[PDB]
């Protein structure tokens, strides 16, 4: 557990580490923006 | 190309979606209340979680008789009370 | 009613979205409920 | 403190939130560029400023 | 788990907002 | 200038119809408890 | 000559996004009903009265479990139709009998007729030869030896594979431990043909693409192609003189080597639908007699021929009270074949 | 939009990051910003890890590798491995995820605000690939970085509480590493070790005194490096040996990391030293050996005679002799005889195990952790239900020395592939034909016919 | 020219029959040491305790096997990983009870297979080609090391490494399919689908290009004739083949790019098998197919077996029969 003080994150938490994988598909909502050109 | 409007102009016109924003999610909730209802347990006559083994019996309900198959099926069907 | 209007990328993206959304839900339903072991 | 803490931390979280989708807007966009690097550097140091906030009073709640 | 789900609701729509944003604004995609 | 309902138009609804249609069912499973 | 029939003609010929044709009235229906009735099965249909199992995403399988089985060893080979002396009509006991699995099983085939009739109109139209239909001679012969001939052979449908990932699983597993399979020469050049195939497949991609004439400027060369244009868009000889040197031989006609791509996986594919017709008769492979006679005299003789004989046995054993539920069959533990310990 | 379409970059959109190879700023920007990832990576998992760890619980029943990584290091752990405090994993965690807000500043502001090209703007960070000496130079700075890094955990392990030592006597514990291994006949004679079975090369590295000092070794021998490349340019035989390019120092990286990739793999399946059994689980071997002494020791408290009995092959049933006559356990873990942990050697005498201490010897802590071990070896479903194939559902676990060795091998494999493609690549591109042959100039037809 | 730089010029030609080149300079000693033991062991082994039980399987065709069954048998479980090269044993009769053959063989191997793909790449070189057709070969070397080597290393034991032998092979699977349930692992059906894939492709492209080959003979003789090694124009006509499979499908699944076309047929086949090769180096350390025993259950508890409890039964026959001697303790723990 977080130290209590922080308890109220855990929702968040729990989300964060997939963020990375994120990045990967923003780079293809990027490049269908810009026509794959 | 064979004549037909071409995918990518339909799906990014406003009309498409017009259309297929009520379309869509009619069919995905009539497909829930298919199971949520219980109606597909019925059609399909697939056993619910309660329905597999009165209760204390251990044996499967095989069918063994070709051609009193369907009253073997309802037998099976009442000795679950 | 005519074409462009609700650009591609945009459409995809949230087409794309709903896929995982949808197969996020089915691998939930792996661990809970019937087929979970439990 | 707690109080004090709490809010800090969420200041810090809505901050955060704040920058990451205006930082790249702002660096890409064509107009309003000064007032914009200005307000780059002030969500900066606040950043800076709330992290070592949170850091400090976590001592006095936990 | 309404609230793991709404993070990452806010958090997955902060990519691509940042796409139609400098869509929009005619940025430098 | 095009037309709307080809033969393509009904080769996708067949598909497409009951895809919905079952994905909604099988996501209402998910919450099906012994 | 311009009747009604030559009117229909045009219709069913018409340049369109799909393809209809003549073929088309057999092939469409029957490819839907079947892939519709896979969908279905799999989703909301039980094998709770035919096998003992549950098998779709109503009763909580998922991808890999979920099928549509096989209806019971007492069905024989009935053709199981709806309106037929078993389910008399009624969809529900229909499909708790396994009518589904004929259902599928009968229109698959028809719609496999109607693919291939559709590669030979298509390539009649287009005015090609039709070798594409010949090749699916292979896809037609192991569909029908392994659904149809196979089952026909033993005792009922209930021994053709199910339709389902983790069923079909089942279906290999099983004939391992019943009829030594791996030991058939038939499904040995089935798979040299499968993975020989693999193989060319690879080979002659890499080989394309990495003896490309530089045909424009960009580092990235799939623009540096027209497909109206005349010229090789590799070197055969560059290709040749490579594999030469490396391999010891090469293909030097373009001709002969594509030909001999249809011909190694199509061939193999043939080969081992005729292992199965002999597995539809028990007529296996399962033994060389001259290991049996020399390892019952001498108990120090030992291969790995009769090490995977002791594996079969086990799965035998191991496997058949469940998967063969109409046999009654009770096992009880001080005879099932067990090593030590485990 | 300078360099950002086909048409003007030669590369297509699914080799976009090809365009970055010469703009040095934009390539500052995609690194700056992947460590970023990295160290965000780093942080947040050790949140999430540390949100689901129930501290009674061992670590690997939990899914965890980071918190493992730290523990190791002597952060919030106490005898056998206990957590005493959650404190230190929270830090790494908290202090890593900061740290990627800056990464990841830096890294979007060269990649789409700051200068395109270093080069006119400044000689110092500005470079090109083909400049041997700027190339040596840079590539000094970050070795000597490397060998600060390797002090660092120098500095841990000497002055700031050390590291847990699963060997420490009484039991495993935090020690402080006062006398590190300094002679280099010992550092360097685990690089001259074999690396097949019972010697296994610089896996079989198994005390802290030798970690410690290897890794001043490894320090100084970095730093010098680092300062030798700053001051010197390649040598002759060098120049004429290498591809010069960007994409050649991609391609040696490549085979760099794939090589390392394997080997870590090997140190996390094999090694139980760096990677104490007490927060990664058993090894493989380890929990084999424990299922044979834990079946001694309840047939022997039957009544049984252990070194007399024969077993049906004719060999010991619980104990044999290896192919060089040491004794060792019996039975298919005859195999894993090379194996070494806290828990047995205590049984161990100059001829292997010893029956007198079989006999008399074994304590309750070590019939304990033989079944522990026999009971959480690391075999598991892709789904994460425990034990062999045949198992069950019950058991939520695999062990995290799979996750990690799995991870690795598929890593490092990949890493070689990329080796091949961008070495070949390289080759072709620096000699002028990566874009295919010269219809007008094609080799092969200058050349004479094999036959 | 002095003696070196003549050498260098004569391994390095591209003028010899077969090239040899600095790859192959390991290549062919290698590879020659490899086959000719194998070749001796085939014929003339005696029987090896694969398993250390002294329990010796023979694979030799001149001591009781024929083509299917014979096998050169991996080392002794009681060597493990251990290095057993001819001059660790006291004698060749030690030697070869134990397994030594496997392992020179093996070795010897896999080492001259890398060679080989270094030396597609050297041609390749040599010769003013793309350079990844070696790429290409990875696919099928890496899924060699992963039956001889990783597996093994996995395991701890040569004893577990694929035999080198037919009936071998088929023992190697079974006995893998018991302890890891290869058959639900994701890694291994997308080798199934690059194989399945790879052959389909193959076939279809075979019978696109034989279908639109271009008229050049008569009906006496072979078509093949219409085509000259080294002609400069294409000898069939793509546009007609891509007419024809886009109106089989419909235009926009089919190629109209024969480099693109080509690409695909590279790389299905060569990923696919690369997760082939990584699913037997994963499981190598025991991370295995998907596990649904009694995954599904009813409202009281009752088991309600799937398909996946079927597949269960089977593993458990193969498992508790396999090395019938070699286990005195209830867990098959490698
Ligand atoms: C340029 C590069 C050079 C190339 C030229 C070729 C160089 C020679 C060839 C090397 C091949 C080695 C094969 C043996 C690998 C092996 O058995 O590795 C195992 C060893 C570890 O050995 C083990 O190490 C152990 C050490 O642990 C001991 O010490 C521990 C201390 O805590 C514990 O106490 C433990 O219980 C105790 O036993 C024991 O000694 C074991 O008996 C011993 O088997 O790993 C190691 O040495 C280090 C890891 C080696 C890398 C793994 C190889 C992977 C290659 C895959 C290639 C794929 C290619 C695809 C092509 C397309
Ligand atoms: C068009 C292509 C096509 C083909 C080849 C098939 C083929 C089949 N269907 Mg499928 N089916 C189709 C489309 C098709 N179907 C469609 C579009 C639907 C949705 C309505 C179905 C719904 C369906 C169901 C629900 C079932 C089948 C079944 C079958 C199987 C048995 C059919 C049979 O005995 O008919 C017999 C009829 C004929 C062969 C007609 C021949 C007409 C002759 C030549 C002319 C003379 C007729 C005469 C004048 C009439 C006098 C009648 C009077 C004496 C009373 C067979 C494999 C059964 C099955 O699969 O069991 C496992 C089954 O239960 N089908
Ligand atoms: C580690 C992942 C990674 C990174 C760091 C990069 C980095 C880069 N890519 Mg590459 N790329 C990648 C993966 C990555 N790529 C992948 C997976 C693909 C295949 C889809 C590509 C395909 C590709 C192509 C085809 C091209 C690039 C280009 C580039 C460069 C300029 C991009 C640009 O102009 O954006 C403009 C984009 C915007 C203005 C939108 C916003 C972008 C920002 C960075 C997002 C920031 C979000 C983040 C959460 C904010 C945190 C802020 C906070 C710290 C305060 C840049 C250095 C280009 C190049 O080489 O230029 C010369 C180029 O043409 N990429
Ligand atoms: C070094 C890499 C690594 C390793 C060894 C682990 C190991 C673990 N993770 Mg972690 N994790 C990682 C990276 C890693 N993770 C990354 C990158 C993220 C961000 C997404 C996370 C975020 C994360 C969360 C949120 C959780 C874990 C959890 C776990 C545990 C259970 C894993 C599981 O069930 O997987 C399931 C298996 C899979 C998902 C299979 C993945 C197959 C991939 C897609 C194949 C890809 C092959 C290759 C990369 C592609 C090449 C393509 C080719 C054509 C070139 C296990 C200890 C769980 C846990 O127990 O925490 C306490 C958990 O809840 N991890
Ligand atoms: C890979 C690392 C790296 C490198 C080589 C560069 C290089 C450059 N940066 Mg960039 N940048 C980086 C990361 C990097 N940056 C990061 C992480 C940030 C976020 C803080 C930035 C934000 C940034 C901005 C806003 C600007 C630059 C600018 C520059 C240019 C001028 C730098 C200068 O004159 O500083 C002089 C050097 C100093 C003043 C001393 C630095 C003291 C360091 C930071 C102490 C710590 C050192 C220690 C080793 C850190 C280890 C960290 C480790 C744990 C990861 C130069 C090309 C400028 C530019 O391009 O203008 C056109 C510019 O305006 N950078
Ligand atoms: C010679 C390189 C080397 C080796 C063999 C090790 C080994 C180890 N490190 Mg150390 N370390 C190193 C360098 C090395 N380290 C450096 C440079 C740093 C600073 C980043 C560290 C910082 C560090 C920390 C903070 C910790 C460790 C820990 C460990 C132990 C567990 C981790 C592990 O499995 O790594 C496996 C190692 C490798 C896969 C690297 C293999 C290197 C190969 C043999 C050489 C590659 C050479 C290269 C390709 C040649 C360049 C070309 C040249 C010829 C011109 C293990 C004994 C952990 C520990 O001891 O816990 C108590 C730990 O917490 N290391
Ligand atoms: C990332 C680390 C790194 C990298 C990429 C380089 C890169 C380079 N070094 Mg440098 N160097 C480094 C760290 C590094 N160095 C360190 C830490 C030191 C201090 C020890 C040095 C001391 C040093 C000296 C004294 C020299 C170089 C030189 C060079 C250049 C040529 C080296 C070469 O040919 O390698 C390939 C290696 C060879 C050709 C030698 C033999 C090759 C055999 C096959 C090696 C077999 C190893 C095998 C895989 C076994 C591994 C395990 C084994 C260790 C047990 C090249 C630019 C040379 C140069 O030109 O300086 C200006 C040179 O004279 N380096
Ligand atoms: C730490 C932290 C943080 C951070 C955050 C971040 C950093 C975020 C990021 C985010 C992101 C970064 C996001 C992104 C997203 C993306 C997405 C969501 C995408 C998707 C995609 C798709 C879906 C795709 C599709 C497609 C296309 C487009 C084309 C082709 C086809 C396809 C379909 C594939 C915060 C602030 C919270 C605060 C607290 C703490
Ligand atoms: C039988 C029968 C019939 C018929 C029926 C039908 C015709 C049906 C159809 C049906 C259908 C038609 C259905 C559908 C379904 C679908 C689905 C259910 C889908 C799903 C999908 C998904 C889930 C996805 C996935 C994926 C993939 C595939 C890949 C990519 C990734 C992902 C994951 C996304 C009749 C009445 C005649 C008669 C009686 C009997
Ligand atoms: C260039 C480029 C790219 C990329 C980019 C990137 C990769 C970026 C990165 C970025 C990054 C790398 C970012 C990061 C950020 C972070 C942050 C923003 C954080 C924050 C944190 C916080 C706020 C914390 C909080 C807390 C505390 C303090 C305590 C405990 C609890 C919690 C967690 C709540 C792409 C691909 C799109 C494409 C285009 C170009
Ligand atoms: C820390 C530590 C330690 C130590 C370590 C060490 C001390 C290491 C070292 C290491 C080393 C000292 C390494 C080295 C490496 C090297 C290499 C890796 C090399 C490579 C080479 C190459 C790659 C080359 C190539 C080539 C050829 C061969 C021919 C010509 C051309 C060329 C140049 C391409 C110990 C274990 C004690 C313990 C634990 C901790
Ligand atoms: C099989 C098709 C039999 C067609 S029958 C045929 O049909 C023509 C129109 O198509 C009529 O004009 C003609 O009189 C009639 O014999
Ligand atoms: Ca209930
Ligand atoms: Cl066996
Ligand atoms: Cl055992
Ligand atoms: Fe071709
Ligand atoms: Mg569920």
């Amino acid at each position: 557990k977080l130290p209590e003080a922080y308890a109220i994150f855990d929702p968040l938490v729990d989300v964060l580490p997939v963020i990375p994988v994120l990045f990967l598909a923003l780079a293809f909502v990027w490049q269908a923006a810009v026509g794959f050109r | 190309t064979t004549g037909e409007r071409p995918f990518s102009d339909i799906i990014t016109s406003v009309r498409y979606w017009v259309i297929h924003s009520i379309t869509i999610p009619a069919l995905f909730i009539a497909g829930w209340l298919f199971v949520s209802t219980g109606l597909a347990y019925d059609v399909f006559g697939t056993p619910r979680p309660d329905s597999y083994y009165a209760q204390e019996q251990r044996s499967i309900p095989l069918v063994t008789d070709r051609f009193e198959a369907k009253q073997q099926v309802e037998t099976f069907l009442e000795q679950l009370k | 009613s005519e074409g462009g209007r609700i650009p591609l990328w945009i459409v995809a993206t949230v087409a794309g979205m709903g896929v995982i959304v949808i197969v996020g839900l089915f691998f939930y339903g792996a661990y809970a409920g019937l087929g979970s072991s439990l | 403190m707690t109080i004090l803490f709490q809010l800090a931390l969420a200041a810090l979280v809505i901050l955060s939130f704040v920058m990451v989708i205006g930082v790249p807007v702002a660096y890409a966009s064509p107009q309003d560029w000064d007032r914009s690097k200005q307000l780059i550097f002030l969500g900066s140091g606040l950043w800076i400023a709330l992290v070592l906030v949170v850091g400090v009073l976590n001592f006095f709640v936990v | 788990v309404i609230a793991q789900l709404t993070m990452i609701a806010m958090i997955g729509i902060a990519g691509p907002m940042i796409i139609f944003l400098l869509a929009v604004r005619r940025g430098n995609l | 200038s095009y037309p709307i309902f080809t033969v393509r138009w009904v080769a996708v609804h067949t598909l497409a119809v009951p895809t919905i249609f079952f994905l909604g069912a099988i996501a209402a499973m998910q919450f099906i408890q012994r | 000559e311009r009747g009604w029939f030559d009117i229909l003609d045009d219709w069913l010929k018409r340049d369109r996004f799909v393809f209809v044709g003549w073929s088309g009235i057999l092939l469409f229906p029957c490819a839907y009903l079947a892939l519709g009735g896979w969908l279905t099965g799999t989703t909301f249909v039980t094998s709770w009265y035919t096998h003992g199992l549950a098998s779709s995403y109503l009763e909580g399988c998922n991808f890999l479990t979920v099928a549509v089985s096989t209806p019971a060893n007492s069905m024989g080979h009935s053709l199981l139709l709806l309106w037929g002396p078993e389910a008399q009509g009624d969809f529900t006991r229909w499909c708790q009998l396994g009518g589904l699995w004929t259902f599928i099983a009968l229109h698959g085939a028809f719609g496999l007729i109607g693919f291939m009739l559709r590669q030979f109109e298509i390539a009649r139209l287009v005015g090609v030869r039709p070798y594409n239909a010949i090749a699916f001679s292979a896809p037609i012969a192991v569909f029908v030896s392994v659904f149809l001939i196979y089952p026909l052979g033993q005792s009922s449908w209930f021994f053709a594979p199910s339709f389902g990932v983790a069923a079909i699983f089942r279906f290999l597993l099983f004939f391992q431990g019943f009829h030594n399979w791996t030991l058939n020469p038939f499904h040995m050049m089935g798979v040299a043909g499968v993975l020989g195939g693999a193989l060319l497949c690879a080979i002659h991609g890499a080989t394309v693409e990495n003896t490309l004439f530089q045909d424009g400027e960009g580092a990235s060369t799939f623009r540096a192609f027209n497909p109206t244009q005349a010229e090789e868009t590799y070197s055969m000889v560059t290709a040749n003189r490579f594999w030469s040197q490396i391999f010891g031989i090469a293909f030097s006609n373009k001709r002969w080597l594509h030909f001999f791509m249809l011909f190694v996986p199509v061939t193999g594919l043939w080969m081992s639908a005729i292992g199965v017709v002999g597995l539809a008769l028990n007529l296996r492979s399962y033994d060389f007699i001259s290991q049996e006679i020399r390892a019952a005299e001498d108990p120090e003789f030992e291969t790995f021929y009769t090490k995977n004989l002791l594996l079969n046995e086990g799965i035998r054993a191991w496997m058949a009270p469940q998967d063969q539920p109409h046999e009654n069959f009770v096992f009880p533990e001080e005879v099932l074949p067990r090593g030590n310990a485990l | 939009a300078t360099n950002r379409d086909q048409e003007s970059s030669g590369f297509a959109w699914w080799a976009g990051n090809a365009r970055l190879i010469n703009l040095s700023g934009k390539l500052l920007g995609a690194h700056v910003a992947h460590a970023g990832l990295i160290v965000f990576w780093a942080g947040a998992m050790t949140l999430f890890e540390l949100a689901h760890f129930i501290p009674e619980k061992p670590m690997y029943e939990q899914g965890l590798i980071l918190i493992p990584h730290i523990a190791t290091l002597g952060w919030g752990v106490g005898p056998g491995g206990e957590v005493v405090d959650t404190f230190p994993f929270f830090v790494v965690g908290v202090v890593h995820l900061i740290s990627s807000a800056v990464l990841g500043f830096g890294g979007v502001y060269h990649a789409i605000r700051g200068p395109e090209t270093l080069e006119e703007y400044s000689s110092f960070f500005g470079y090109d690939w083909k400049d041997k000496n700027k190339m040596t130079t840079i590539l000094g700075f970050h070795l000597i970085v490397l060998g600060i890094g390797a002090l660092l955990l120098v500095a841990k392990a000497m002055f700031f509480g050390g590291l847990y030592d699963t060997w420490a006597p009484g039991g495993g514990d935090v020690r402080v590493i006062t006398n590190p291994t300094l002679d280099p006949r010992v550092i360097f004679g685990y690089l001259l070790k074999s690396p097949f079975g019972g010697e296994g090369w610089i896996v079989s590295v198994n005390n802290l005194e030798d970690v410690v000092g290897g890794h001043i070794w490894i320090g100084l021998i970095c730093i010098a490096g680092g300062i030798w490349h700053i001051l010197t340019t390649p040598f002759g035989w060098a120049r004429r040996a290498f591809i010069w390019s960007g994409e050649a120092y991609l391609s040696y990286s490549l085979g760099a990391l794939s090589m390392m990739g394997f080997i870590a793999t090997c140190f996390v399946w094999f090694n139980n030293t760096v990677y104490p059994s007490e927060f990664y689980g058993p090894t493989g071997p380890e929990a084999s050996q424990a299922q044979a002494m834990t079946f001694l020791i309840r047939d022997q408290k039957l009544g049984a005679n252990v070194g007399s009995a024969q077993g049906p092959t004719g060999l010991g049933k619980y104990l044999m002799r290896s192919p060089t006559g040491e004794i060792i356990f019996g039975g298919e873990t005859m195999r894993f005889w090379d194996f070494r942990g806290p828990w047995l050697e205590p049984l161990r005498g100059p001829n292997g195990l010893d029956l007198n201490k079989i006999k008399n010897d074994i304590q309750p802590w070590q019939e304990r952790r033989a079944a522990e071990y026999m009971t959480h070896a690391p075999l598991g479903s892709l789904n994460s239900v425990g034990g062999v194939a045949t198992e069950i559902n019950s058991v939520n676990f695999v062990s995290p020395r799979s996750w990690l060795a799995t991870s690795h091998f598929v890593l490092a494999f990949f890493f070689l592939v990329g080796h091949l493609w961008h070495a070949g690549r390289a080759r072709a591109a620096a000699a002028g034909f990566e874009k295919g042959i010269d219809r007008e100039s094609e080799p092969v037809l200058s050349m004479p016919s094999l036959d | 020219a002095n003696l070196w730089e003549r050498f260098c010029n004569w391994v390095t030609s591209t003028d010899n029959r077969l090239y040899v080149g600095w790859f192959g300079v390991i290549m062919i000693p290698t590879l020659l040491a490899a086959t000719i033991c194998f070749v001796i062991a085939f014929i003339a082994a005696p029987p090896v305790d694969i398993d250390g039980i002294r329990e010796p399987v023979s694979g030799s065709l001149l001591y009781g096997n024929n083509i299917i069954t014979g096998a050169v048998v991996p080392s002794s479980n009681a060597i493990g990983l251990h290095f057993y090269p001819i001059w660790e044993a006291a004698s060749l009769d030690e030697w070869l009870y134990n397994g030594g053959p496997y392992q020179l063989i093996i070795f010897h191997f896999l080492l001259g297979a890398s060679c080989y793909m270094g030396r597609q790449w050297e041609l390749s070189y040599r010769l003013g080609m793309r350079p990844w057709i070696c790429v290409a070969y990875s696919a099928p070397l890496a899924s060699a090391f992963a039956v001889f080597l990783i597996y093994p290393i996995g395991q701890g034991s040569f004893s577990d490494g694929m035999p080198l032998g037919i009936s071998g092979t088929f023992n190697f699977m079974i006995v893998f399919q018991a302890e890891h349930n290869i058959l639900m692992h994701p890694f291994h059906q997308l080798g199934v689908a690059g194989v399945f894939g790879g052959a389909l492709f193959c076939a279809m492209h075979g019978s696109l290009v034989t279908s639109s080959l271009i008229r050049e003979t008569t009906e006496t003789e072979s078509a093949n004739y219409g085509y000259k090694f080294g002609q400069e124009e294409e000898t069939y006509n793509i546009v007609a083949a891509h007419g024809y499979f886009g109106r089989l499908i419909f235009q926009y699944a089919s190629f109209n790019n024969s480099r693109s076309l080509h690409f695909f047929l590279a790389a299905w086949p060569v990923v696919g098998v690369w997760f082939a090769a990584l699913g037997i180096s994963t499981m190598a350390f025991n991370l295995n197919g998907f596990n649904f025993n009694h995954s599904v259950i009813d409202a009281k508890g009752n088991v309600i077996n799937t398909w996946a409890d079927i597949i269960n039964r089977a593993n458990l026959g193969m498992e508790v029969m396999h090395e019938r001697n070699a286990h005195n303790f209830p867990l098959d723990l490698a």
